[PDB]
C-alpha cells in the first residue's frame, strides 16, 4: 500500500512555429538577368549582389534561362544559404560559347576573354538573344579575344542563324552579405508548440502579454536569465513563454494481494490537460472525492489523502487531524485521573550500518594492469 | 539516448530527492503532530487574566492566531518542481491551536494521557512549584504576573513586528534553497568545454557522430552539476532534520512539559512555552522566570540551638 | 583641457528587456569618473571604442571620418539637413577639412550623446538626446543609450576625425558593470565595479544597498 | 526503521554493481573487450572514460555511506543518550521515553540496531470535581503541599 512516482510526463508540441521580419530589401536581379543589354564575351561586366534578401527560390525555379547551373552549391538549397560577398558578372556572346561558362574549361572564352577560378564556387545561367540581342546586320557588340581579366575581333551573331551562332545573354553570380531569404510561417497562441524567432528557438505555450519592451528589444528574460518573452517580428506584440505542461505521474494502490485497481496522480497540472478529481497537488483520475474525513491513509499532498474503502474503491477525502474535542474548561473545574495503564511500549532505532569495505582497484580495474 | 548510457544516474537522484520529500512530510509530523486530538479552546477566556487573544486562533479569518500572521508577512520551471507539503499551513494551524489549547485549559496532562482541565492560575502554581517556587508566591502576585506577561506578549509583536532581522534562522534557510535552484537552473547557460550550452544548436551546427562529443561534454557537465546540488540537499536536509529533531524534542519537553533542563528552553528558569506556525518553520513562546531584584544577607550553613544542629527543610 | 566622466556611458548591452532586476555583464565601458579630453572649437585615435559628448545649440558637429588613412587607400559617417548618409569610401580631406555653411541610412538645451563601438567584425551606434541646460560639461545625472544601427565592415578602425561649439571624448575599457533595470526595463542605475572597494562589494551581493 | 537501514544498504550495493554493466560512452562495459579488441593507444581513451565512469559513482557510493553514516550515529547517540537515561534511569524529560509518564525501558537487541520496550504509566479514568486554588480557615489562607 502507498503512492509510487512510476513516471515523468510531458505534453508533446502540436505544431512546429517559424517567425522573421516582413521580407524586404532584395537584390537587383533584373538589373543584371533581365537588363537591355550585356558586355563583350572578352570585356564581361561585374556588379555586386550583397546587403539584401538574394532570393535565390525565383531563379532556382525559373524557366527563362536555359540552365542555372552551380559549379560548387545547390540551386534550390541557395535561397537557404549566404555567400560572402557576390559578384554578379554578365557578357553577351553566340550560342557556341556557351558551354565555356564553367570552372577548368578552354577556347576563347573560358581561357581568353571570360576566364573563371579553378575553385569558383558560383552558378551562371544564359537567356536566348536571338530575339534580343542578335541583329540581322549583324550582332557587332559580341567581341571576343587570368581569372576574370576584364588582339580581338566581333563573334559572327546573327538572329536568323542556328543555335552556335544565335547569341545568348548570359550571366553568373559568385559566393558576410549575399544572403538568401529567411521563410516565415503563421503564428500560434496557447497551445504546447516548437517556435523559432528571429534567432530564438524553443518550446513553449505562447500567450499575448501585457509587458512593455523598447522599441529596440526582442527577447524578455526572467531573474535568472530564464528566456520569458519574446516580440513578433511582423505584428509588433509581446508573447510571454510559459514551459509545455509537465509532472510526475505517481500510482496510487492499496497492497495488491487486497485489490487491483488504482489511482493515478498527475502532479501540478489542470485535469483538462490530461473518475476525474482536481487537486491543490494536481489532477487526479480513478479515484473519487468524499466529503468524509479519516485519518491519512496514503498521502497525496496539499492536505489530501486516499484510501481503499467501500461496492469498493479509491476514495480521496482532506485529511482528518484526529478527532475534535472541546476541553471542559473553567475558572474552578479540574478532572482527576482515578485509575492507570502501564502502557508497554516500543521504540526502535538502528545502530550499526554493514560495516562494507571495498578493493577500489578491483571495482575500477579488476583483473587488469594495463587499466590499473 | 546518451543519457541512457549512464545507468542509474538519471534514477537514483529522484529516489535521493524522492528520500529528502518524503521526510519533511515527517519532520512536520514530528514536531506538529505530537496530540492525538484536535483540542478546542472554550468560548470564555477566563484564564485568570492571562489575555491569551494574540496567541489563539483568531476565527473572523485562515484560521490562525495574530502573532502567526506577523510570521507568514514577514518570510517572503524548466524542468523542477516544488511538491506540496503533505499538510497545508491551514492544517498546522489546527495542530499549533490543539498544542496550545491543550497547554492552556491542561498544561501538561494532554503530553501524557488525556487531556484534563484544570484553571489556567492552578496550572501556573504547578509551573512555579517545578522550578523550587512555593505556588503562593503565584496567587499573592496574580494580578501582576499576568500584567507582567499580558505586557511581554505586548513586546512580541513589536519586536517580530517593527525589526526586519526577527526571522533571521527561516530566511535564511528559504534563501540557502532560493540560491541553490538558482545556482542549479545558471549552470545550464554553463558551456562546460562545449561549442554552446544551447543543446538544439550544437545538434543544429555540427555533424551527429561530432556533436555527440559536444554533447557528452554538456550531459557530463550538467550530471556533475546536478549530483553537486543533490549531495548539497542531502547534507542541508541531514541538518534540517537536526532541526526539526530539536524542535519535536522542544515540543515534547517545553510545550507538552516544562524542562528542569538550565538555558535549553531558552534563558531563565523555565515556566511553559507556546508554538507558533511559521513559513516552512516553527517558532517557540518560551515563558520564563527570570529573577530580577537582589537583597544581600548574612548566612550560615546550618544553626545550633541545643548543642543539637538543625538544617533548612526545604529552604 | 580635461573634465570629469561623472556617471555616463551606459548603453543597453544587447536587444533584451528585463524586469526589476540587477543584471550584471562585462562590456567596453567608459570608466565612471575618469577624466574626458575636452575640445572647446585635432586628430583622435580610436583605441577600442569612443564615448562622444557634443553640446551645440543648432548642431554643425555633423561628420565623422572613422578609418584607417583618412584618405584615398574608411566610414563617412554624416548627418544632413534631413537624412544620414553612411557608407565605406577611399576618398579624401584637406590641410584644413570643413563642411560648406557602401551604406545607404535615413533618421545648451540639448546634448547628443553616442557611444560608438566596433567589435566582432560589426560597428554600431547608441544614442541619448539631454533635455537638460548646463553650459560647463556633462551633467551629473543617469541617462541610458538606445541601439541605433550595426553595419559588418572587416576594416581595422584605427583613428577617426570630426567636422563641424565643443565636444567630449572618452575611450571605453572592458569592465564588469552592474546595471538596475526598472519595472519598465529601462536602466535606472548602475555600478562600476572596478572604481572603489564599494562598488566591488555592490558587484558582489548584486544588491545596490550593501548590509 | 531497521528494516529500511538494511534495504538502503542493498539498495546502495546494488546501484554500485550494477554501475559495472553501464558503457559511460566506452565502447563495451567489459573491460576485458576494450583490452581485447582495440590496441592499447586507442583502448586507453575507452578505458579513462570508463574509470571516469566507474569513480564518479566510487565517489557517489562514498558520499551516500558517509552522509548516511551521519544519520546512524546521530541514531545512535541518541540511542545511547535513550540507554543513559532512560533504561539506566528513569528521565523526566516527557515523550523522551514514549507516551506517558516514565517508569522504566529494557533494551533488546536486534539485527544492525536496538529495541526498547518502554514501560510507561499513563492514567486511565478520570472524575471531573469542583475545585479551589488555596482555602480559608481562620482568614489566613492553607495550601496544599503536594498534588
Amino acid at each position: 500500500k502507498g503512492i509510487y512516482q512510476t513516471s515523468n510526463f510531458r505534453v508533446q508540441p502540436t505544431e512546429s512555429i517559424v517567425r522573421f521580419p516582413n521580407i524586404t530589401n532584395l537584390c537587383p536581379f533584373g538589373e543584371v538577368f533581365n537588363a537591355t543589354r550585356f558586355a563583350s564575351v572578352y570585356a564581361w561586366n561585374r556588379k555586386r549582389i550583397s546587403n539584401c534578401v538574394a532570393d535565390y527560390s525565383v531563379l532556382y525555379n525559373s524557366a527563362s534561362f536555359s540552365t542555372f547551373k552551380c559549379y560548387g552549391v545547390s540551386p534550390t538549397k541557395l535561397n537557404d544559404l549566404c555567400f560572402t560577398n557576390v559578384y554578379a558578372d554578365s557578357f553577351v556572346i553566340r550560342g557556341d560559347e556557351v558551354r565555356q561558362i564553367a570552372p577548368g574549361q578552354t577556347g576563347k572564352i573560358a581561357d581568353y576573354n571570360y576566364k573563371l577560378p579553378d575553385d569558383f564556387t558560383g552558378c551562371v545561367i544564359a537567356w536566348n538573344s536571338n530575339n534580343l540581342d542578335s541583329k540581322v546586320g549583324g550582332n557587332y557588340n559580341y567581341l571576343y579575344r587570368k581569372p576574370f581579366e576584364r588582339p580581338l575581333q566581333s563573334y559572327g551573331f546573327q538572329p536568323t542563324n542556328g543555335v552556335g551562332y544565335q547569341p545568348y545573354r548570359v550571366v553568373v553570380l559568385s559566393f558576410a552579405t549575399v544572403c538568401g531569404p529567411k521563410k516565415s510561417t503563421n503564428l500560434v497562441k496557447n497551445k504546447c508548440v516548437n517556435f523559432n524567432f528571429n534567432g530564438l528557438t524553443g518550446t513553449g505555450v505562447l500567450t499575448e502579454s501585457n509587458k512593455k519592451f523598447l522599441p529596440f528589444q526582442q527577447f524578455g528574460r526572467d531573474i535568472l536569465d530564464i528566456t520569458d518573452a519574446v516580440r513578433d517580428p511582423q505584428t509588433l506584440e509581446i508573447l510571454d513563454i510559459t514551459p509545455c505542461s509537465f509532472g510526475g505521474v505517481s500510482v496510487i494502490t492499496p497492497g495488491t494481494n487486497t485489490s487491483n485497481q488504482v489511482a493515478v496522480l498527475y502532479q501540478d497540472v489542470n485535469c483538462t490537460e490530461v473518475n476525474v478529481f482536481q487537486t491543490r497537488a494536481g489532477c487526479l483520475i480513478g479515484a473519487e472525492h468524499v466529503n468524509n474525513s479519516y485519518e491519512c491513509d496514503i498521502p497525496i499532498g496539499a492536505g489530501i489523502c486516499a484510501s481503499y474503502q467501500t461496492s469498493q474503491s479509491i476514495i480521496a477525502y482532506t485529511m482528518s487531524l484526529g478527532a475534535e474535542n472541546s476541553v471542559a474548561y473553567s475558572n474552578n473545574s479540574i478532572a482527576i485521573p482515578t485509575n492507570f495503564t502501564i502502557s508497554v511500549t516500543t521504540e526502535i532505532l538502528p545502530v550499526s550500518m554493514t560495516k562494507t569495505s571495498v578493493d577500489c582497484t578491483m571495482y575500477i580495474c579488476g583483473d587488469s594492469t594495463e587499466c590499473s | 539516448n546518451l543519457l541512457l548510457q549512464y545507468g542509474s544516474f538519471c534514477t537514483q537522484l529522484n529516489r535521493a530527492l524522492t528520500g529528502i520529500a518524503v521526510e519533511q512530510d515527517k519532520n512536520t509530523q514530528e514536531v506538529f503532530a505530537q496530540v492525538k486530538q484536535i483540542y478546542k479552546t472554550p468560548p470564555i477566556k477566563d484564564f485568570g487574566g492571562f489575555n491569551f487573544s494574540q496567541i489563539l486562533p483568531d476565527p473572523s479569518k485562515s484560521k490562525r492566531s495574530f502573532i502567526e500572521d506577523l510570521l507568514f508577512n514577514k518570510v517572503t520551471y524548466i524542468g523542477l518542481t516544488v511538491l506540496p507539503p503533505l499538510l497545508t499551513d491551514e492544517m498546522i494551524a489546527q495542530y499549533t491551536s490543539a498544542l496550545l489549547a491543550g497547554t492552556i485549559t491542561s498544561g501538561w496532562t494532554f503530553g501524557a494521557g488525556a487531556a484534563l482541565q484544570i484553571p489556567f492560575a492552578m496550572q501556573m502554581a504547578y509551573r512555579f512549584n517545578g522550578i523550587g517556587v512555593t505556588q503562593n508566591v503565584l496567587y499573592e502576585n496574580q494580578k501582576l504576573i499576568a500584567n507582567q506577561f499580558n505586557s511581554a506578549i505586548g513586546k512580541i509583536q513589536d519586536s517580530l513586528s517593527s525589526t526586519a532581522s526577527a526571522l533571521g534562522k527561516l530566511q535564511d534557510v528559504v534563501n540557502q534553497n532560493a540560491q541553490a535552484l538558482n545556482t542549479l537552473v545558471k549552470q545550464l547557460s554553463s558551456n562546460f568545454g562545449a561549442i554552446s550550452s544551447v543543446l538544439n544548436d550544437i545538434l543544429s551546427r555540427l555533424d551527429p557522430p561530432e556533436a555527440e562529443v559536444q554533447i557528452d561534454r554538456l550531459i557530463t557537465g550538467r550530471l556533475q552539476s546536478l549530483q553537486t546540488y543533490v549531495t548539497q540537499q542531502l547534507i542541508r536536509a541531514a541538518e534540517i532534520r537536526a532541526s526539526a529533531n530539536l524542535a519535536a524534542t522542544k515540543m515534547s519537553e517545553c510545550v507538552l512539559g516544562q524542562s528542569k533542563r538550565v538555558d535549553f528552553c531558552g534563558k531563565g528558569y523555565h515556566l511553559m512555552s507556546f508554538p507558533q506556525s511559521a513559513p516552512h518553520g516553527v517558532v517557540f513562546l518560551h515563558v520564563t522566570y527570570v529573577p530580577a531584584q537582589e537583597k544581600n544577607f548574612t548566612t550560615a550553613p546550618a544553626i545550633c540551638h541545643d548543642g543539637k544542629a538543625h538544617f533548612p527543610r526545604e529552604g | 583641457a580635461y573634465t570629469n566622466s561623472f556617471t555616463r556611458g551606459v548603453y543597453y548591452p544587447d536587444k533584451v528587456f528585463r524586469s526589476s532586476v540587477l543584471h550584471s555583464t562585462q562590456d567596453l565601458f567608459l570608466p565612471f569618473f575618469s577624466n574626458v579630453t575636452w575640445f572647446h572649437a585635432p586628430v583622435l585615435p580610436f583605441n577600442d571604442g569612443v564615448y562622444f559628448a557634443s553640446t551645440e545649440k543648432s548642431n554643425i558637429i555633423r561628420g565623422w571620418i572613422f578609418g584607417t588613412t583618412l584618405d584615398s587607400k574608411s566610414l563617412l559617417i554624416v548627418n544632413n539637413a534631413t537624412n544620414v548618409v553612411i557608407k565605406v569610401c577611399e576618398f579624401q580631406f584637406c590641410n584644413d577639412p570643413f563642411l560648406g555653411v557602401t551604406f545607404e541610412y535615413v533618421s545648451f538645451k540639448n546634448l547628443r550623446e553616442f557611444v560608438f563601438k566596433n567589435i566582432d567584425g560589426y560597428f554600431k551606434i547608441y544614442s541619448k538626446h539631454t533635455p537638460i541646460n548646463l553650459v560647463r560639461d556633462l551633467p551629473q545625472g543617469f541617462s541610458a543609450l538606445e541601439p541605433l544601427v550595426d553595419l559588418p565592415i572587416g576594416i581595422n578602425i584605427t583613428r577617426f576625425q570630426t567636422l563641424l561649439a565643443a565636444y567630449y571624448v572618452g575611450y571605453l575599457q572592458p569592465r564588469t558593470f552592474l546595471l538596475k533595470y526598472n519595472e519598465n526595463g529601462t536602466i535606472t542605475d548602475a555600478v562600476d565595479c572596478a572604481l572603489d572597494p564599494l562598488s566591488e562589494t555592490k558587484c558582489t551581493l548584486k544588491s545596490f544597498t550593501v548590509e
